[PDB]
């Protein structure tokens, strides 16, 4: 019962994962994030309106100056249903919406809150207002104001179809081999291809041709930071520039230095360079310290601000305060917002500088634009929030603008008449509908193809459909590099299938084991690992410990680390051991001292096996063993331990296109023991392996019998005209 | 090789300057009265090409990377025929394939470039 | 990619030497590209200095100066263009050391004299020395670096040994 | 090896802590100061409700600091006095400064 | 209000993290009345720091935590206080820098880990 595994065990293990999430969880998933959680964030954001109307001083009673404020409350969602042109309101059903052209959608119940503020409005005095009205009627049906429709993905948590049984489908009349994963707009069926996006947050070194007297360049999007190094390989003058929003002429880094509030020289390079040692790191900083040396004020730099805003003649502490302000608010938006978190701030500008200096001295290369680690992929639940937030922002500057409009009339305003609940459904349904994501005024401007119409010629051309990614580059642009297939691509994207034309490579179809990362809160994650022996980027002083590891959090630095082997084996203990979900990805660079941690949404991660050294047979060997694949068969047959039980047992793991750059894995199961042509390969420090080497295709060729002995474009054509054959695309 | 020099006053580093009467080399802070005396007519150093030999880069603890290869060549100083091997690490367009050994036990580097 | 294909002489043609000789005679050679070292030093009194290897060579021109140099030792500046030149990037060219380092670049302007060896030592080391009137002004006087970093590296860079320009390569 | 030494763990009443508002007086410097010899007491400590740096002047003028507010110190530091009998009282941390020496 | 003191300002003064969870149940001001709530023991060797709980205390935090030494010299970090322009009392001068980790030893570990977990699932974005 101790045995190894062979490939019928693979087989039952991905019986399994089928059998547990099914090729269309994605959609369904992303919704169902979107649904519970983040439509209650959009309107939180901005729950507060305020009015601020002051004394006319037109008479005595004229001087009392009023506030007004609104708030939001708790979010509901209804079935979906319908209201007929006779007012009579029926709980809506696909097939009603399909044969008599309606939209398949919900409504949406926001909780109002009014306060209305009255203060005597004394000349030379702050005003002090007292609470007099508050209307909230959450004691009553009617609090609940109607905000608008939503439409409803088929086969989510709130459809009716959730919970039907094959007989309760029937009835109905469905197909048992539909999946969902659609809306119904307008009485067709439509679906939102996933939009390929370059990550952020992440610094990037670029290099440059030089006709120009740029030489390199070091990228950070948060707002963007630019700082470029000028000056040619081997001359005198080194420039190092950094070129802040809002600023335009620009101004160097030790500038920047002195103003935000580090003074002393020899602070700066111990906060750019990390090894005493190095000589070239200071002599090519050295002329930077030489020009920023001249200006010991933060006032010349901040009147140097103040000139190139757009207005002109402003008082020069006027212009302090603004400059000042800038950094706090505009400058690496990503690490803070609020005041006085300048060390940091100082310690990433440092880091990023050094990184850059370090490539400048041929000790790393360029970033690779192309690698899938440092791509996104964005579902219906983030277009759906950023258009939701986009409409409830006119909206409510809609209902300020009528309220103010009212007030100047001295009218009293029904809640129930200042909102137009037209909105939201009209844009919702013109964007699904259309396709053009983005308002209706400005739709011309906007991405398009997002919204596609179902495929249902063949079933296997559904399935194609729904598993469909768009890089959105001109697909007239010339460039090669985003169109080849690239050594990234193993396991998580289809080699064979691709479009022919003008969309070669651009477009892109999953594996049929390549999931996507919902998203998750990383401040537990910080919380434990400052608890485990962090030390605080505050407190961190370069030469009394300079062989410290840095730790990351989503691209932000929080500081620093000693023995890092131990933490990295506990972390993973406890990812293994389900105290946190395995959906988050935690890399170590053992070259760089370097520790990354991922909890963001977008990423592309496969399953794999556990490769554990077993002290009784000497060597190492697999988590798995034939137990679990007979309580797998049993539970199979009986048809409990699903896939989930595997995964908590520390018995699979899941890994993104990141973490692959520092483990190895033994392709057979068989490979790891001490026709055609299979050479056993040296490695003896395995980590995982592959559950089987078929899954690294699509859906479309999986159906090409022996695709091994074939020439590869021939495997491309028929992947292509596999979605033109005449079958039974439904059995009903 | 030039090194820099900073004041003890206000952690700034020294500016050089010259002293007609006695005709000698100082030291100046140009924030603060600090003055030091030189020690070497060596004050600053420009070189054009350089003339490194290849470096193995970080050593520490890079035993426990799984993603390195192996080697079943011994040791010269502790007799031990496990050790991890590999290229330079400095990514010049130009540096030749000659290896890097580091040994399991006694962390020791050598080459399996042995030129007298 | 532009490119240029040269046929020898019918007499020059089945001789490898001839065209050696005629390729160093068209590749664009600069001082920039035969110094493994041209240090920008502190040369405070030229007389004397604590390298060794240097002090070798100090005699040998404090011997063989005219009495003009004599005059002029006060012109040379308080930093040095110190010239450890490779041997093989010399050679290449076909440059000899005096002639081509000192006649054209004294020629040019009369902006740099050197102390320089025969070819003969182990370190080619050459000094050059910039010159300047004692006609300067006090300021002037005072900022040596500023003046002398610039002109160094307009010496470097814009002063051409032997070639025609534009041309990177010769093969 | 199991020899350890008792100092117990006592606290200060709210009594106290109501008129003692506690503030992290931190100096940025590379030398050990000391205000035994590198101030001269009486000090001057004013604002010129943290819109004012704070500022710490000698009598005679020569030793002034200016102190700014650091904020976003995640860390809850705690104060440990040493009381008559051993023990250490504890005393919540409220505000932290960083000071530095005028030019 | 201006002068400093400095009289019983010569003693040494422990420098030591605690945990956010522990320096708030710590923050309480009902055990603030000098009470005795805890102890503290050194090995011989100095390597090893064991700070217990007295069980005067409810069972419901861990009674056992361990310390572990950042820096053995601590220098430039002074202790202050602030009372009522306001008058500022110097208390003494740090000396060692310690960090509080939970005790394996002690179950209740797990139950806070366990409320950790708690934390970890409910908040969400």
């Amino acid at each position: 019962e101790s045995a190894p595994i062979t490939a019928e065990d693979s087989w039952a293990v991905i019986s399994a994962f089928f059998r547990e999430k099914g090729l269309v969880s994605q959609q369904l998933d992303s919704f169902n994030q979107f649904v519970d959680y983040t439509l209650q964030d959009i309107i939180c954001e901005d729950s507060t309106l305020i009015l601020e109307q002051l004394a006319q001083h037109t008479t005595e009673s004229d001087n009392i100056s009023r506030k007004y404020e609104i708030s939001f409350g708790k979010i509901y969602v209804t079935k979906p249903m319908v209201n007929e042109s006779d007012g009579v309101t029926h709980a809506l059903y696909p097939q009603e919406a399909r044969l008599r052209n309606l939209t398949y959608s919900s409504g949406l119940f926001v909780d109002v809150k009014k306060r209305t503020y009255e203060a005597i409005d004394v000349p030379g005095r702050e005003l002090k207002y007292e609470l007099i009205a508050e209307e909230s009627e959450d004691d009553s049906e009617s609090g609940k104001v109607f905000i608008g429709r939503l439409p409803i993905m088929l086969r989510s948590k709130n459809c009716y179809l959730s919970e039907a049984t094959e007989s309760d489908l029937y009835k109905l009349k469905e197909c048992p081999f539909d999946m969902g994963g659609y809306f119904i707009i307008n009485g067709s069926e439509k679906v939102l291809i996933a939009q390929e996006r370059s990550a952020g947050n992440i610094v990037q070194v670029f290099k440059k041709a030089a006709p120009s007297p740029i030489s390199h360049v070091a990228e950070i999007r948060s707002s963007t930071l630019q700082v470029k190094l000028y000056g040619r390989e081997g001359s005198s003058a080194r420039t190092i520039k950094a070129t802040l929003p809002y600023i335009k002429q620009d101004i160097p880094i030790v500038i920047i230095f002195r103003a935000l509030g580090i003074i002393p020289d020899g602070e700066i390079l111990e906060h750019i360079c990390y090894d005493v040692n190095d000589w070239q790191m200071l002599e090519m900083l050295k002329p930077c310290v030489e020009d920023g040396f001249v200006i010991q004020d933060r006032e010349t730099a901040l009147d140097f601000i103040g000139r190139r805003g757009t207005a002109l003649g402003i008082k020069k502490e006027k212009r302090i305060q603004y400059a000042k302000d800038i950094l706090q608010k505009e400058f690496l938006p990503h690490i803070t917002q609020l005041e006085g978190f300048e060390s940091r701030k100082a310690f990433f500008l440092g880091y990023m500088i050094n990184r850059l200096l370090l490539c400048a001295l041929d000790r790393k290369d360029q970033d690779d634009r192309d690698h899938f680690g440092k791509k996104r992929l964005d579902l219906a639940g983030p277009l759906l929030a950023q258009l939701f937030k986009t409409l409830f922002k006119k909206l409510t500057k809609d209902i300020f603008r009528y309220m103010q409009r009212t007030v100047e009339e001295a009218h009293d305003f029904n809640m129930k008449l200042a909102i137009n609940a037209k909105t939201i459904t009209s844009g919702l349904k013109y964007a699904l509908a259309t396709g053009n994501w983005g308002e209706q005024k400005k739709a011309m401007s906007s991405r398009a193809g997002v919204s596609q119409v179902l495929n249902r010629y063949t079933y296997s051309s559904t399935l194609s459909h729904l598993r469909r990614t768009n890089t959105p580059i001109g697909r007239d642009g010339k460039l090669a590099k985003p169109r080849q297939l690239h050594n990234t691509h193993w396991g998580l994207v289809c080699p064979a299938e691709t479009p022919e034309g003008q969309a070669c490579g651009l477009v892109k179809n999953l594996s049929l084991m390549s999931c996507i990362s919902v998203g998750t809160d990383p401040m537990p994650i910080i919380t434990f690992l400052s608890e485990w022996g962090m030390e605080p980027l505050e407190d961190y002083v370069p030469h009394q410990s300079p062989d410290a590891t840095r730790v990351f959090v989503n691209g932000v630095w929080h500081g620093v680390h000693r023995n890092p082997a131990r933490l990295m084996e506990t972390l993973r203990t406890l990812r293994r051991k389900g105290d946190i979900n395995p959906e988050v990805s935690m890399i170590r660079d053992i070259r760089e001292k370097e520790l990354k941690i991922f909890t963001d949404a977008g990423r592309v991660y496969r399953p794999l096996f556990i490769v554990e050294d077993d002290e009784s047979l000497g060597h190492k060997e697999l988590k798995v063993r034939k137990g679990h694949i007979a309580k797998l068969m049993a539970t199979e047959y009986q048809d409990e331990y699903t896939w989930s039980s595997l995964l908590n047992e520390g018995l699979v793991e899941y890994i993104d296109a990141e973490e692959e750059e520092s483990i190895l894995i033994a392709m057979q199961p068989e490979d790891l023991e001490p026709k055609r042509i299979r050479v056993s390969h040296h490695a003896t420090t395995f980590t995982h392996c592959e559950i089987h080497p078929s899954m690294i295709l699509g859906v479309a060729a999986s159906i090409i019998p022996f695709p091994d002995h074939n020439q590869s474009p021939r495997n491309t054509y028929q992947s292509a005209m596999g979605k033109q054959a005449m079958g039974v695309f439904l059995t009903n | 090789m030039t090194t820099f020099r900073f004041c003890r006053d206000c952690n700034n580093m020294l500016y050089p300057r010259e002293d007609k009467e006695n005709n000698r080399l100082l030291f100046e802070c140009r924030t603060c009265s600090y003055v030091e005396e030189a020690g070497s007519p060596l004050v600053y150093r420009h070189e054009l090409i350089t003339n490194i030999g290849e470096t193995a880069g970080v050593v520490q603890d890079i035993g426990s990377d799984p993603t390195l290869p192996r080697s079943d060549r011994e040791c010269p100083k502790c007799h031990s025929r496990e050790n991890v091997f590999f290229q330079s690490q400095q990514r010049r367009k130009d540096t030749s394939m000659v290896l890097f050994f580091v040994c399991l036990s006694c962390s020791h580097i050598f080459t399996s470039d042995q030129k007298n | 990619t532009p490119s240029l294909t040269v046929y020898l002489e019918p007499g020059h043609a089945a001789d490898q030497e001839q065209a050696k000789l005629i390729r160093s005679a068209i590749e664009h050679t600069t001082l920039k590209s035969v110094t493994i070292a041209s240090e920008i030093y502190y040369d405070p009194d030229p007389r004397s200095t604590v390298i060794p290897e240097d002090e070798e060579i100090i005699q040998l021109h404090f011997s063989l100066l005219d009495e003009e140099a004599e005059q002029s030792f006060d012109q040379q500046s308080p930093w040095l263009l110190r010239l450890e030149l490779d041997r093989a990037a010399m050679n290449d060219k076909d440059l000899t050391m005096g002639q081509v380092g000192e006649r054209i670049k004294q020629t040019f302007k009369n902006d740099l004299f050197v102390i320089w060896s025969e070819d003969n030592d182990e370190k080619l080391i050459i000094r050059c020395r910039v010159v300047r009137p004692k006609s300067l002004d006090a300021e002037t006087e005072a900022e040596e670096d500023h003046m002398l970093k610039k002109i160094e590296n307009t010496m470097l860079e814009n002063i051409t040994l032997r070639g025609v320009e534009n041309i990177e390569r010769v093969v | 090896p199991n020899e350890y030494n008792e100092f117990p763990l006592r606290a200060i009443p709210k009594e106290d802590l109501e008129n003692m508002r506690t503030h992290l007086l931190k100096f940025q410097s590379k030398k050990k100061i000391n205000p035994v010899t590198d101030f001269h007491l009486p000090v001057r400590l004013h604002r010129k409700e943290e819109f004012y740096p704070w500022v710490m002047e000698d009598f005679d003028g020569y030793n002034t600091w200016v102190g700014s507010y650091e904020a976003g110190n995640s860390d809850s530091y705690v104060l440990l006095s040493v009381e008559d009998d051993g023990s250490f009282t504890m005393i919540p941390a409220d505000k932290v400064y960083k000071f530095t020496a005028r030019n | 209000s201006l002068d400093l003191d400095l009289e019983r300002s010569n003693r040494q003064v422990w420098l030591v993290r605690l945990p956010m969870f522990l320096a708030e149940k710590w923050r309480d001001r009902n055990n603030l009345h000098g009470q005795e709530l805890g102890k503290i023991r050194i090995n011989k060797d100095g390597s090893k720091i064991t700070l217990l709980l007295n069980e005067n205390d409810n069972d419901s935090i861990p009674h056992e935590y361990d310390l572990e030494l950042t820096k053995k010299v601590v220098e430039n970090e002074y202790v202050f206080t602030e009372q009522n322009p306001k008058k500022t009392a110097i208390v003494g001068t740090v000396c060692h820098e310690c960090q509080v980790m939970p005790s394996m030893n002690d179950p209740n570990y797990h139950k806070i880990v366990e409320q950790r977990r708690n934390i970890v699932k409910l908040n969400n974005k």
